[PDB]
RNA sequence: CCGCACAAGCGGUGGAGCAUGUGGUUUAAUUCGAUGCAACGCGAAGAACCUUACCUGGUCUUGACAUCCACGGAAGUUUUCAGAGAUGAGAAUGUGCCUUCGGGAACCGUGAGACAGGUGCUGCAUGGCUGUCGUCAGCUCGUGUUGUGAAAUGUUGGGUUAAGUCCCGCAACGAGCGCAACCCUUAUCCUUUGUUGCCAGCGGUCCGGCCGGGAACUCAAAGGAGACUGCCAGUGAUAAACUGGAGGAAGGUGGGGAUGACGUCAAGUCAUCAUGGCCCUUACGACCAGGGCUACACACGUGCUACAAUGGCGCAUACAAAGAGAAGCGACCUCGCGAGAGCAAGCGGACCUCAUAAAGUGCGUCGUAGUCCGGAUUGGAGUCUGCAACUCGACUCCAUGAAGUCGGAAUCGCUAGUAAUCGUGGAUCAGAAUGCCACGGUGAAUACGUUCCCGG
């Protein structure tokens, strides 16, 4: 991405001045309109190292796990998931899901029986009222774990959006040793992400920028 | 009463005891257990000890107790108020 | 032509024939009056047919077994609804609204034990 | 509180009856005394033979048991002269023609009579009733089920206070009248009393009825 | 003439499943069958008082439902009774035919 | 009226005014009208004088008043000189024919005393 | 119950067995309207001469299996409390809980 | 009705009238649920009231009610730690339940030989103001305002 | 924040008579247990004998009940005397079966010891079973995270629900036992089968589905369908849910069952049974007759019938359900005023019998009274069961006709086919229901609300 791609979109967009974190003063352009600026000279190119890793992580078949919560971006990062063929979370991130894994592959061990079990039968043995609150717990199931099903173990990369809202899942990957790849505004402790990248969080644009541009990139790395 | 088709009850050794009494002239109170047997026509002028329940108690038997049972003259149980 | 509905009501059942041609109502071979002493049963056999205005038009041949009068009569009202339904659909909706199609499921509740009726419990004493 | 028997509340549902003829109020009594007899007199000689249950129907002139036992070698022995002595007795103790019958229980750690039964002769040695149930419910978990529980009571190892107590493993809804539950009691007589154990084993849901 | 023929049982699975053969054995020796005609259920109930001493309100009720089924063969032959004689049902039935 | 007993029968239908009598009841009240040929609904008044002496004449076909009630007397005095039991319990004032006397004997003990 | 109540019970029915057809022909002469009023009286006198326990009225019901005198069934001939344990367990063909 | 208060089965019109209300006040007459002795001397009260007192039975009888009908009554509830007899003024229905009780009562306080003739003279006097349901409608207006 | 907890209502209890249980006292003994809710129509689903365990007296000692050992007998059956019976003493008859002929079985009696026997004690030695809080909504665990750790979180909060029900939030995610559902029953429809059940259209009738017949309908009982907040509108974070509406036989877990978590009360039961310890072991065991459990100055609890014209009585007449039956249920007919009796059909029962429902309704009478209310009590005379109704049965008839005129303080039950009233049946049972368990008929009133009362 570059830096005139990034900055019609709105990339250098930040948060109030009256609302920002200590350790973001380097990645800072300056305020105006009491808002704060994020440079994208310190943007472009952490960006680009940061898809350079995620490249390589999906060249050694890597699974990526991309995160975000927020009501408005969830289809957008699920999608962004999908387009590459990966996992996401796109609802709010259960503390413990990688850290209590075990637990999550009861629940998916659930989903997957709830699935099957409908295809293969015994809803007609259960009254219509069973077999339709089977189908509600297989719906609630889906919109919990529908983007890591089939995630089968942890994964290898994790893709976060707005990374002070998700702060749970980065300390469990830093407790997992697991990379972190996060868009930061000027409001986030940069301090789990590994490959930080600094930019704006909220703006539809944007977001749709940053998963796209991850995406080509996850897909040219798998192709090889 | 039981009935009038059946005709009254008497124990069977009374009925030989009672006999052998009136036919062998007086007799001491004859003993008897059998508080269920109807005093009879025959049986006047006899005493007969009939048990309570723990002591034979005589009863002198007259004309206008026939037809009674003889427990109706033993009293079971003692009783002087409170 | 022939006409029937077979109505019920707590215990009762009745089985109820429509003719057209007047307004006769015959009960177990007796008639109406003469098979129900009290009036309120009266008035409840007649209520739908009075509500659909169609009295002196079609005769009512029915038989009933079981219940008591009331419930007799509530089955006889039952089965003369379900059966003018048949011979005039729009007729439904109104008999509907006067609530003849509720077929009311209420009926006698068991005997529980530790109890002296369905829900009378013993006179308990406190002190 | 106290539960319902596991099993009576089943029947029907999922689980047969252990005696299957009919009979008139004529001869209804009579019939389940004599059936009675039998059940007491097989558990008495079958006493080492693992004997899980004994079904007892009657055709329309003879009784026929079945006794669902893991050692049908012991019952057999040699060429059926066991159970044929057997049958004689059975059919003197019932005044009918007999016909014995066996049928092998292949997961004797899946049984609720015969896990009782072995936890009730561990406590005869005098074994830690605390490793004995856990020895039970480990190797019934381990063997497949879905779920099981004991329950041991009665002035354990020797005390001078009642102390009941439990252990349960998996999952075992007794609410649930699709479970099939089995469900088994036994007593130890012991040199300090007697110790009641109760076992229940839940081997998973069914579904469509009694077939 | 008739051959009718009743069976109780106490449970209606296999009361069914023996009308069934009943009637598939007249079947086969060309009689002519009235299919099973199923007459009113008897529920005997027992109440019970589970407490051993004491409570008289802490109770059970059980109930022993039989089943009875009347099949009835009109145009009966040599080969209609004898087949039925041959024939052993479960045993939980009881079969009672009459003429 | 002065029936043969020496009481004053109301005047209220027949029957009812002859139960009146020590002795008859509805039963025999019947019988001693419809023995009189007498009918049922009439009351003592507008009967004749010589109706009047019929149901006399019916009526001391029947022991009433005074000598009933010295035959009763009688029967209970001679039971109690027997010395039997329900002269016992007679001469005791406690029920006589196996009644609880444990609780609720009151009609023969009477009303009660601490 | 105590093993001599057992036994008791025992003997009455085995003795109540024996004498059926005497006590049956003698309450048939005495309860007999037509009888000579001296048949009739010898009868009643020979009828309560035969062992008391000979009457079937003297007989209890028992549990078949504990011999307890108080809460009989006679479907099953067994007490109230372990008829409850022999259903539990599957042993009476047929019943079980009922609810309606 | 911790939760909810639950409404009352809208009771089936009079059989002889087609009116709801005095299918009220034969359920409030009626005694055991012997609901045709109850019907029966109902209608005999209203057929001697159509005469005994002009015309319009029907109309007689809400010319009792709003005679009888209170419209305050006492509450004694305890919102200042003890029970205070506070007035409240009612709804309709809790009126017209008031005034069919009060007649009801006062009709069976009457012998009057009859209880046809009990309700047919108690609702009379209760129609032009005389007796004692009147006054125990006096008497709830009374003590309303006495505290 | 909940619950008939109160409130709002309706009917009671507390007063009267009787039924029954307990306490008390008495007694020869009034068997033993249950004791605040959660003992007191409870164990006992049924004490004249029996039961029965208690008492008085009469009796037995390897025993009434079981195994073993020898010895002798077939086993039985019938009959006499003494006795209150247990028991003794006999007299007659039979002396059988299988046999490898030796005996053996079958039982019977006598003898000797192991032993039997105990409803004797301890439920504070126990199992088993049950009550209770309470069908109240809770109780936890794994893994995760936080803390050196004991631990905490989850399970708190905001909503909502009958519910730890569900949603949203939240370092928690999950699960398990509970909750809900699966089960039974009830409300609608459909399919299949149609006698002993059914009778619409048919013909025939003695007018009776009774008879040809019919399989439609009611029913019977096996399968299925149906209800899910699914549809609509409105509230609500849009969510959960809530309020209404449509359709529908049924609407918001449709009604009612069964189902009782972790635990609490050293709760109840050693007298169902089983059982550790102990105690008796010619006695604390066993048999028999009679008595008691039924006593009565009293006290309490639970019921029944009442006090009346919304009723009593007489005559006439209509509509049920659920059950039981073979030492059983017992029709028709005759006899009796009646309880019942004689004769005897049918029925192991959709067939026959119990068995004609009662309140109701029509007509007549009674006129507010201790009554044509009420039926207690007592006298007389009967019937039935049963060896036997004295103690101490039920019922019938004639006579008698108490108290009682709606019950102080206080207190109980109930939210709809409920309360209240009205009959019917069953278990136990020879006989002995006002109790208990079921069944239908008629059929309400009220709920402003959560301040208080009780409990949670
Ligand atoms: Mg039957
Ligand atoms: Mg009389
Ligand atoms: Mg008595
Ligand atoms: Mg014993
Ligand atoms: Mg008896
Ligand atoms: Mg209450
Ligand atoms: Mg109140
Ligand atoms: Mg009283
Ligand atoms: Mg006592
Ligand atoms: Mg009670
Ligand atoms: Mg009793
Ligand atoms: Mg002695
Ligand atoms: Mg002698
Ligand atoms: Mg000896
Ligand atoms: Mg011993
Ligand atoms: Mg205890
Ligand atoms: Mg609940
Ligand atoms: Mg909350
Ligand atoms: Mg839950
Ligand atoms: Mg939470
Ligand atoms: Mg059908
Ligand atoms: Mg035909
Ligand atoms: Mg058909
Ligand atoms: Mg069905
Ligand atoms: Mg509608
Ligand atoms: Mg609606
Ligand atoms: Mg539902
Ligand atoms: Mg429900
Ligand atoms: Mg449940
Ligand atoms: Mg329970
Ligand atoms: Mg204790
Ligand atoms: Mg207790
Ligand atoms: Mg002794
Ligand atoms: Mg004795
Ligand atoms: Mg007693
Ligand atoms: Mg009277
Ligand atoms: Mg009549
Ligand atoms: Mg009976
Ligand atoms: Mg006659
Ligand atoms: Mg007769
Ligand atoms: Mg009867
Ligand atoms: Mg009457
Ligand atoms: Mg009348
Ligand atoms: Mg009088
Ligand atoms: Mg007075
Ligand atoms: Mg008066
Ligand atoms: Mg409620
Ligand atoms: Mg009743
Ligand atoms: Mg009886
Ligand atoms: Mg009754
Ligand atoms: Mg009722
Ligand atoms: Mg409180
Ligand atoms: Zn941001």
């Amino acid at each position: 991405v570059s830096m005139r791609d990034m900055l019609k979109a709105g990339v250098h967009f930040g948060h109030q001045t009256r609302y920002w974190n200590p350790k973001m003063k380097p990645f800072i352009f300056g305020a105006r309109n009491k808002v704060h600026i994020i440079n994208l000279e310190k943007t472009v190119p952490m960006f680009n190292e940061a898809l350079a890793e995620l490249n390589k992580i999906a060249s050694r078949k890597g699974k990526i796990l991309f995160v975000g919560t927020k009501r408005a971006a969830s289809e957008a990062v699920k999608d962004a998931a999908l387009s590459c063929d990966q996992f996401f979370v796109n609802h709010r991130w259960l503390g413990g899901m990688l850290t209590n894994w075990k637990t999550v592959r009861q629940s998916i061990k659930r989903l997957k029986d709830l699935e099957t079990q409908s295809q293969d039968g015994t809803f007609d043995k259960l009254t219509k009222k069973e077999a339709l609150m089977r189908t509600r717990e297989l719906e609630k199931l889906e919109n919990s774990l529908g983007g890591i099903k089939d995630m089968g173990g942890l994964p290898d990369a994790l893709f976060v959006i707005d990374a002070d809202h998700e702060h749970i899942a980065i300390k469990e990957a830093n407790n997992l040793g697991i990379p972190v790849f996060a868009i930061v505004d000027t409001n986030s402790d940069p301090d789990g992400v590994d490959f930080v990248i600094p930019g704006n969080d909220d703006a539809i644009r944007a977001v749709t920028l940053y998963l796209g541009a991850v995406a080509a990139t996850v897909r040219e790395g798998r192709s090889q | 009463p039981r009935s009038l088709k059946k005709g009254p009850f008497i124990d069977l050794h009374l009925l030989k005891k009672v006999e052998k009494a009136v036919e062998s002239g007086d007799k001491k109170p004859l003993r008897t257990w059998s508080r269920r047997s109807t005093i009879f026509p025959n049986m006047i002028g006899l005493t007969i000890a009939v048990h309570n329940g723990r002591q034979h108690v005589p009863v002198f038997v007259t004309d206008e107790m026939v037809g009674h049972k003889l427990g109706e003259f033993a009293p079971t149980r003692t009783y002087r108020g409170h | 032509n022939q006409y029937y509905g077979t109505g019920r009501r707590k215990s009762s059942a009745a089985r109820v024939f429509i003719k057209p041609g007047n307004g006769k109502i015959v009960i177990n071979q007796r008639s109406l009056e003469q098979y129900f002493g009290r009036e309120t049963a009266r008035m409840v056999v007649r209520q739908p047919l009075e509500l659909v205005d169609m009295v002196e038009k079609l005769d009512l041949y029915i038989t009933v077994k079981g219940g008591g009068i009331s419930g007799q009569a509530g089955a006889i009202r039952h089965g003369i609804t379900r059966a003018l339904m048949e011979y005039d659909e729009s007729l439904r909706s109104e008999l509907r609204k006067a609530g003849f199609v509720t077929r009311d499921a209420r009926q006698v509740e068991r005997k529980k034990v530790g109890l002296r009726k369905a829900r009378r419990r013993p006179q308990f004493s406190k002190r | 509180g106290q539960k319902v028997h596991p099993n009576g509340i089943r029947l029907g549902i999922v689980k047969p009856w252990n005696s299957t003829w009919f009979a008139n109020t004529k001869e209804f009594a009579d019939n389940l005394d004599s059936d009675f007899k039998v059940r007491q007199y097989l558990t008495k000689e079958l006493a080492k033979a693992s004997v899980s249950r004994i079904v007892i129907e009657r055709p329309a002139k003879s009784i026929r048991v079945t006794i669902h036992t893991a050692r049908p070698g012991i019952v057999i022995g040699k060429k059926g002269e066991d159970v044929e002595k057997l049958r004689k007795v059975v059919a003197d103790i019932a005044g009918v023609p007999a016909q014995i019958n066996i049928a092998e229980v292949r997961k004797p750690e899946l049984d609720a009579k015969l896990v009782a039964d072995s936890i009730t002769s561990q406590l005869e040695r005098r074994v830690m009733f605390r490793r004995a149930m856990k020895r039970a419910v480990q190797n019934a978990m381990r063997l497949g089920a879905k779920g099981i529980k004991v329950e041991v009571s009665g002035r354990l190892g020797g005390a001078e206070i009642a102390r009941t107590e439990w252990y349960r493993e998996g999952r075992v809804p007794l609410h649930t009248l699709r479970a099939d539950i089995d469900y088994n009691t036994s007593e130890a007589h012991t040199t300090y009393g007697v110790i009641g154990v109760k076992v229940w084993i839940f081997k998973g849901e069914i579904l469509g009825g009694m077939a | 003439q008739r051959i009718r023929i009743r069976l109780k049982a106490f449970d209606h699975r296999l009361i069914d499943q023996a009308t069934a053969e009943i009637v598939e054995t007249a079947k086969r020796t060309g009689a002519q069958v009235r299919g099973p005609i199923p007459l009113p259920t008897r529920k005997e109930r027992f109440t019970v008082l589970i407490s051993p001493h004491v409570n008289k309100d802490a109770r059970d009720q059980y109930e022993i439902r039989t089943h009875l089924r009347l099949v009835d063969i009109v145009e009966p032959t040599e080969k209609t009774v004898d087949a039925l004689m041959r024939l052993d049902l479960a045993a939980g039935v009881d079969v009672q035919i009459s003429l | 009226a002065r029936i043969a007993g020496i009481n004053i029968p109301d005047h209220k239908h027949a029957v009812i005014a002859l139960t009146s009598i020590y002795g008859v009841g509805k039963t025999r009240s019947k019988a001693i009208l419809a023995a009189a040929g007498i009918a049922e609904d009439v009351k003592i008044s507008e009967l004749s004088e010589g109706q009047i002496d019929t149901l006399r004449d019916e009526v001391a076909k029947f022991v009433v008043e005074g000598d009933l009630r010295r035959e009763i007397s009688m029967s209970i005095k001679r039971l109690m000189d027997l010395g039997c039991y329900r002269g016992l319990r007679h001469r005791r004032g406690l029920p006589v024919r196996g009644q609880r006397t444990k609780t609720n004997a009151r009609t023969r003990k009477g009303p009660r005393k601490p | 119950a105590k093993q001599s109540m057992k036994a008791r019970e025992v003997k009455r029915v085995a003795l109540a067995d024996k004498y059926f057809a005497k006590r049956a022909e003698l309450k048939a002469i005495i309860s007999d309207v037509n009888a000579s009023d001296e048949d009739r009286w010898n009868a009643v006198l020979k009828l309560q001469t035969l062992p008391r326990d000979s009457s079937p009225s003297r007989q209890r019901n028992r549990c078949r299996q504990t011999g307890r005198p108080h809460g009989f069934l006679r479907k099953f001939g067994l007490s109230r409390i372990k008829v409850r344990e022999a259903a539990m367990r599957g042993e009476i063909p047929g019943l079980k809980k009922a609810s309606w | 009705p911790r939760r909810r208060v639950i409404g009352q089965r809208k009771i089936l019109p009079d059989p002889k009238f087609g009116s709801e209300l005095l299918a009220k006040f034969v359920n409030i007459l009626m005694v055991d649920g012997k609901k045709s002795t109850a019907e029966s001397i109902v209608y005999s009260a209203l057929e001697t009231l159509a005469q005994r007192s002009g015309k319009s039975e029907l109309e007689a009888f809400e010319v009792a009610l709003e005679n009888v009908r209170p419209t305050v009554e006492v509450k004694s509830r305890r919102v200042g730690g003890s029970t205070y007899q506070v007035p409240v003024e009612v709804r309709p229905v809790r009126r017209n339940a008031l005034a069919m009780r009060w007649i009801v009562e006062a009709a069976r306080k009457r012998g009057d030989k009859s209880m046809a003739l009990r309700l047919a003279n108690e609702l009379s006097d209760a129609a032009e103001n005389k007796g004692t349901a009147v006054k125990k409608r006096e008497d709830v207006h009374r003590m309303a305002e006495a505290n």
